[PDB]
């Protein structure tokens, strides 16, 4: 992982897979693939819909 | 001050039969207070998932 | 004696979302102090960049 928190090699190549999306988190297999990155950043608190 | 939570909440596979005393074996719900990143791993199907 | 500094802070992209404690996640200024001429380095993106 560099500054930019990638999935990189040691010679500068960008992993790539499926990206996640949709609330709560997936991974669809139909999407095109993205870079895989690890973000800093926290999740946002979820309604309770269903118990 | 929030708004308030409009959640469902259903008795599913509830039985009678007598069991011992009155008590829970089972809770399920998806709400959850924002948490910080603690470490991050890959499983062998490939999907990345962090803790 | 120097002459009056002033410089405008910049909030946005903050939630609160009570997560937990409070913890300051992300500091930035641009008023960098003079430097000197450290050294010089060649990327393979044919930049020349003095550090």
């Amino acid at each position: 992982l560099d500054e930019n928190r990638n999935l990189v090699n040691m010679q500068g190549m960008q992993l790539t897979g499926y990206p996640a999306t949709g609330t709560p988190p997936t991974i669809q297999q139909g999407a095109n693939p993205a870079p895989i990155t690890i973000p800093n950043t926290l999740m946002a608190a979820k309604s309770t819909t269903t118990a | 001050g929030a708004t308030a939570a409009t959640f469902s909440l259903s008795f599913l596979n509830s039985m009678q039969q007598n069991t011992g005393a009155n008590n829970i074996v089972a809770t399920n719900q998806n709400g959850y207070k924002p948490g910080d990143l603690v470490s991050y791993q890959i499983n062998n199907d490939g999907t990345v998932v962090g803790n």
